[PDB]
C-alpha cells in the first residue's frame, strides 16, 4: 500500500510514425550523391521473446524510394544539353543498302539544321530505327521524332554512364529499424524472430518489367505475397529463390557518328553499320524455366484450391508492358516473351534450350510521366551481358467456371522497390514512462 | 469539381462499327483506373472491361473477348472505346466511371459521368401508322395505338386537346422489328358513346406526318 | 459469379417515415458492399461504402450496416426528393449489379379496370395481326398478366409497358401486347387475356372470337 | 468585321505569323485584343505591337 511514482528514464518502446531517412553511399561509389555520405560497418542483433506486427503495403519508405530516384535522375540529366533544335522535318526513303526494312532510317536522312555560326544551315544524316518515328499526313516521305510533337527531348550527357549502384537506409537519430526474419511469412501479419540493425542491407534501384533481374534471391522455397482486402488484386508478386540464368546479345557492329549545336554542346547518332546484320536476341535453360513454373503453380495453387491453372502472353498497352524491358549497358531492349508463358497445368542443363527476339528503341519515356522523354546515345561494337531473374508479377483475369488464369504485367514503378523493402519497418523511440515504487527522500 | 464528359453516341446502322469517347477533367490522368458500364432498359447492369491510363492494360469480361477494344493518349487526357459487329441486343445506354483505389486493391465507383445512349435499327426515316381501340360493348375504355415509326419521339393528343381527361400515355418501345410503337388510352361512360365521337391527332416530327383517326366506328 | 438478390422490388412510405432496404447475397463476401443513388435520367452518385462508412457531402439522414450474408439499408426520415431507386453493389470476386428497388407512394389497394381489344381490320390487312389488353388505375404495382389462345398460355411474342403512378390518385396502369402471323391468326380461334392482383379474388379474364 | 470596331478593335477575321507543329514552317492566325494593349507604331498606321 502507499505507492509512489518512480519516473524512470530512457526505457525501450516505441510507437508507429514515418520520418526522414539518410541515404548511404558506397565506400568506391562513382565519384552530392557520387561520393557522399560515409559507408559504415553493419551490424545485426537477434532478440528474443519480442513481438510485433508488420505491414508490406502500408510501410512508410516505400514512397520515400520513389522521390530520391527521380530527383538523382532530375540532377544527373538537368544540365545536359536540350535537343529542341534538332527537332525539324526530316525526308527519308532510305533503301541505299540490302538491310533497310529493318530498321528504315539509313544514311546517304536529310534534315536542315544550324551549323557552328549562327546565322547559317547546313545538311547532314544520321540513322534511326522506325519505332522512334511517325509519318505525317499526306506524303509519306516526311516523317517527325514520336515525343516532339508535345514535349522537349533531354540528351544523357555523353560522359554520364550512370549504372545501380546499390543503396542502403540509416534511420536518423531517435528512430530505430525492425526486421523479422520468418522465412514463411507472407509479407503481412505478425513475427516471432524480431530483429534490429544498424542499417538496411544493399537495394539496387534496377527498372524492369515482366520479372525483376539483377536482384537479390530468396532463403527459403518460393514465396507469393499479395493484398488481402479483396480478391480483386491490382499485382501479386511472386519472389524466387533458384536463380535461373538468362543471356542477352546484340551482334550487329554500331559506328559512333555526331553533329555539332553552337555554342559550345555537340549530338550523336547511329551512322555507318558493319558486319551481317541480324535481329537481338536471348537464349534460356527450358529445363530450369519448366521446373520454375512446375513449383511455382503447384504453390500457386493454395489460394485457388481446385480450379485448373492456365498462363497466357500479356495483351495490350504501350511496348513497357506488353513485353520485357530491361537495360544492358548504355542501351535499352523490348523482347516478346509470348512462348515463354503458353503454359497450362491441371491438379493431380541446356538440353531443349529456348531463344526469343527482341528490339532496340533510342527514345524512352520515364515510365510514369510524359513531357520528359529521354535521348540514348547509340553505343559502337556490339554488346552482351549475363543476367539473372528473382521473381514475377502476375495480375489475374476475371475467374470464370472451373478455371482460373494469370498473366505479366507490372508496369507501375511502385511495385518492383515493394519487392526488396517488405523487411523493414520504421519506428520511434518513447524514452520516458512512470512506475510505482517505495524508496523514500532521507533528507 | 471532377467532370466525366462523353461524346459520340447517337444511332448506328445494323451490324456496323461504332465508338464512344470520354474526356477526363483536372483531377489527375495517372492516379485512377477508369470503368465502362451499360444499362440495357429494364434490366440490371453488368460491367465489360476496365483500362489502367498509365501504361494502357485492358482487362474483358469473359463475354466480349473477340468484339471489344480500348486504349488511349495520355497527352489530351482521352479514352476511346471500339465496339465491333453491333448486336440488336446491345442497345443501351453507356457510362464512364472513376474508381478509387489504394496500392493493393481495388474497392468501389464513387463519380459517375454523363450518359450516352445508342440505339440499333436497319431502317431510315419513316411515319408511324395509327389504329384505333375502340370500345367495346357503365364506363368503358377506348384508346388509339401508334406502330411502326423511326426514329423518336412522336407527338399524341385527344381530340384537338378537347378530350385530354384522363388520358394514359404508355411510353415507347423499341421492337425486334427495328420500329417504335405505343400506345394511350382513355375512358368515357358508356352512354357518351352512342352520343359523341373521338379523334386521335398524332403528328411526327422527322417525317412531320400527321393523322386523325377516329375511334368509334367500330364501338362493337 | 456473385449474384445479389435485391428485395422486396417496391416498398412504400410516406414524406417523415422511416424506410429500410435489404439486400441478399449468393455467398459472403465480408464487409464489401456499398449503396447508390439513382435518379431519373441523371448521375448515379455515392452513398455508403464499406456498409458502415458515409462519405463527404452526403445527408446525415442515410444509415446501413451488413449482415454477414445480408445488407441492410435505412433512410430515417424520408424526404420529398428521396423518392427514387437504389440499387446494392458488392466488390469482393467480380463486379456485378443487382435489378434496383423503388421508393412509392403510400395508399390503400385498389383493383384494376381490366379491357381487351381485337385486331384491327386495317391492322390486320397488314398480315401481323397484333393484340392489346389494358389494365388502369390499380395498385400495388407488384402483379402479372397472362395471354392464352384457345386456353393455351402463349409467351415470346408479347410485350409488357407501365405508366409512372398518377400523383392525383396514386395508381398505376398497365398494359400488354400480343403479335401473330395471319396464318396463326387463322389456326387460333378464341383469344384471352388473364390478370392477378392484390385486390381480385379471383382471375379475372376477358375473352372474344375472332371478327 | 463587326456592327462597331473601335469599342475593342483587336477583331477575328488581327493576322500575324508564327511557328507552327515544327520549328522551320510558319502558319498565320488571329484573336482579339483590347486596344488598352495595343500601341501604334510609327508611320504605317495598320502595323501595331504589345504595350
Amino acid at each position: 500500500e502507499n505507492l509512489w511514482v518512480t519516473v524512470y528514464y530512457g526505457v525501450p518502446v516505441w510507437k508507429e510514425a514515418k520520418t526522414t531517412l539518410f541515404c548511404a553511399s558506397d565506400a568506391k561509389a562513382y565519384e552530392t550523391h557520387a561520393c557522399v555520405p560515409t559507408d559504415p560497418n553493419p551490424q545485426e542483433m537477434v532478440l528474443k521473446n519480442v513481438t510485433e506486427n508488420f505491414n508490406m503495403w502500408k510501410n512508410d519508405m516505400v514512397d520515400q524510394m520513389h522521390e530520391d530516384v527521380i530527383s538523382l535522375w532530375d540532377q544527373s540529366l538537368k544540365p545536359c544539353v536540350k535537343l529542341t533544335p534538332l527537332c525539324v522535318t526530316l525526308n527519308c526513303t532510305n533503301a541505299t543498302a540490302s538491310n533497310s526494312s529493318i530498321i528504315e532510317g539509313m544514311k546517304n536522312c536529310s534534315f536542315n539544321i544550324t551549323t557552328e555560326l549562327r546565322d547559317k544551315r547546313e545538311k547532314k544524316n544520321a540513322l534511326f530505327y522506325k519505332l522512334d518515328i511517325v509519318q505525317l499526313d499526306g506524303n509519306s516521305s516526311q516523317y517527325r521524332l514520336i515525343n516532339c510533337n508535345t514535349s522537349v527531348i533531354t540528351q544523357a550527357c555523353p560522359k554520364v554512364s550512370f549504372d545501380p549502384i546499390p543503396i542502403h537506409y540509416c534511420a536518423p537519430a531517435g528512430y530505430a529499424i525492425l526486421k523479422c526474419n520468418n522465412k514463411t511469412f507472407t509479407g503481412t501479419g505478425p513475427c516471432n524472430n524480431v530483429s534490429t540493425v544498424q542499417c538496411t542491407h544493399g537495394i539496387k534501384p534496377v527498372v524492369s518489367t515482366q520479372l525483376l533481374l539483377n536482384g537479390s534471391l530468396a532463403e527459403g522455397e518460393i514465396i507469393i505475397r499479395s493484398e488481402n482486402i479483396t480478391k480483386n488484386v491490382k499485382t501479386i508478386i511472386v519472389h524466387l529463390n533458384e536463380s535461373v540464368k538468362i543471356e542477352c546479345t546484340r551482334p550487329n557492329n554500331k559506328t559512333r557518328t555526331s553533329i555539332r549545336i553552337g555554342p559550345g554542346q555537340w549530338f550523336y547518332a547511329t551512322g555507318q553499320v558493319i558486319g551481317d546484320i541480324r535481329e537481338a536476341y536471348c537464349n534460356i535453360n527450358e529445363s530450369k524455366w519448366n521446373e520454375t513454373l512446375q513449383r511455382v503453380s503447384k504453390k500457386l495453387k493454395e489460394y485457388f484450391p481446385h480450379k485448373n491453372i492456365t498462363f497466357q502472353p500479356s495483351s495490350g498497352g504501350d511496348l513497357e508492358i506488353t513485353t520485357h524491358s530491361f537495360n544492358c549497358g548504355g542501351e535499352f531492349f523490348y523482347c516478346n516473351t509470348s512462348s515463354l508463358f503458353n503454359r497450362t497445368y491441371m491438379a493431380n542443363n541446356s538440353t531443349r534450350t529456348i531463344t526469343i527476339h527482341c528490339r532496340i528503341k533510342q527514345i524512352i519515356n520515364m515510365w510514369q510521366e510524359v513531357g520528359r522523354a529521354m535521348y540514348a546515345p547509340p553505343i559502337a561494337g556490339n554488346i552482351t551481358c549475363i543476367s539473372n531473374i528473382t521473381g514475377l508479377l502476375l495480375t489475374r483475369d476475371y475467374g470464370k467456371n472451373n478455371t482460373e488464369t494469370f498473366r505479366p504485367g507490372g508496369g507501375n514503378m511502385k511495385d518492383n522497390w515493394r519487392s526488396e523493402l517488405y523487411k523493414y519497418k520504421v519506428v520511434k523511440i518513447e524514452p520516458l514512462g512512470v512506475a510505482p515504487t517505495r524508496c523514500k527522500r532521507r533528507v | 469539381q471532377v467532370r466525366l464528359a462523353q461524346y459520340g453516341g447517337g444511332v448506328k446502322r445494323l451490324g456496323a462499327t461504332m465508338t464512344l469517347s470520354c474526356v477526363a477533367s483536372g483531377y489527375t490522368f495517372n492516379d485512377y483506373y477508369i470503368h465502362w458500364v451499360r444499362q440495357a432498359p429494364g434490366q440490371g447492369f453488368e460491367l465489360l472491361g476496365y483500362i489502367d491510363p498509365a501504361n494502357g492494360r485492358p482487362d474483358y469480361a469473359g463475354a466480349l473477348r473477340e468484339r471489344l477494344s480500348f486504349y488511349r493518349d495520355k497527352s489530351m487526357e482521352t479514352l476511346y472505346m471500339d465496339l465491333r459487329s453491333l448486336r440488336y441486343d446491345d442497345t443501351a445506354m453507356y457510362y464512364c466511371v472513376r474508381n478509387v483505389g489504394t496500392a493493393g486493391s481495388l474497392l468501389h465507383y464513387d463519380h459517375w459521368g454523363s450518359g450516352s445512349p445508342v440505339i440499333v435499327s436497319s431502317a431510315s426515316t419513316k411515319g408511324p401508322s395509327v389504329f384505333p381501340l375502340a370500345p367495346s360493348s357503365g364506363t368503358a375504355a377506348l384508346g388509339c395505338l401508334v406502330k411502326d415509326y423511326f426514329p423518336e419521339p412522336v407527338t399524341v393528343s385527344w381530340n384537338s386537346g378537347a378530350l385530354t381527361s384522363g388520358v394514359h400515355t404508355f411510353p415507347a418501345v423499341l421492337q425486334s422489328s427495328g420500329l417504335y410503337s405505343l400506345s394511350s388510352v382513355v375512358t368515357v361512360p358508356s352512354s357518351s358513346l352512342g352520343t359523341q365521337t373521338y379523334i386521335c391527332n398524332v403528328n411526327h416530327k422527322p417525317s412531320n406526318t400527321k393523322v386523325d383517326k377516329r375511334v368509334e366506328p367500330k364501338s362493337c | 459469379e456473385i449474384v445479389l438478390t435485391q428485395s422486396p422490388a417496391t416498398l412504400s412510405a410516406s414524406p417523415g417515415e422511416r424506410v429500410t432496404l435489404t439486400c441478399r447475397a449468393s455467398r459472403s463476401v465480408r464487409n464489401n458492399v456499398a449503396w447508390y443513388q439513382h435518379k431519373g435520367g441523371q448521375s448515379p452518385r455515392l452513398l455508403i461504402y464499406d456498409a458502415s462508412t458515409r462519405a463527404a457531402g452526403v445527408p446525415a439522414r442515410f444509415s446501413g450496416s451488413a449482415s454477414g450474408t445480408e445488407f441492410t439499408l435505412a433512410i430515417s426520415n424520408l424526404e420529398s426528393e428521396d423518392f427514387t431507386v437504389y440499387f446494392c453493389l458488392q466488390y469482393n470476386n467480380w463486379w456485378t449489379f443487382g435489378q434496383g428497388t423503388r421508393v412509392d407512394i403510400k395508399r390503400t389497394v385498389a383493383a384494376p379496370s381490366v379491357f381487351i381489344f381485337p385486331p384491327s381490320d386495317e391492322q390486320l390487312k397488314s398480315g401481323t395481326a397484333s393484340v392489346v389488353c389494358l389494365l388502369n388505375n390499380f395498385y400495388p404495382r407488384e402483379a402479372k398478366v397472362q395471354w392464352k389462345v384457345d386456353n393455351a398460355l402463349q409467351s415470346g411474342n408479347s410485350q409488357e409497358s407501365v405508366t409512372e403512378q398518377d400523383s392525383k390518385d396514386s395508381t398505376y396502369s398497365l398494359s400488354s401486347t400480343l403479335t401473330l402471323s395471319k396464318a396463326d391468326y387463322e389456326k387460333h380461334k378464341v383469344y384471352a387475356c388473364e390478370v392477378t392482383h392484390q385486390g381480385l379474388s379471383s382471375p379475372v379474364t376477358k375473352s372474344f372470337n375472332r371478327g
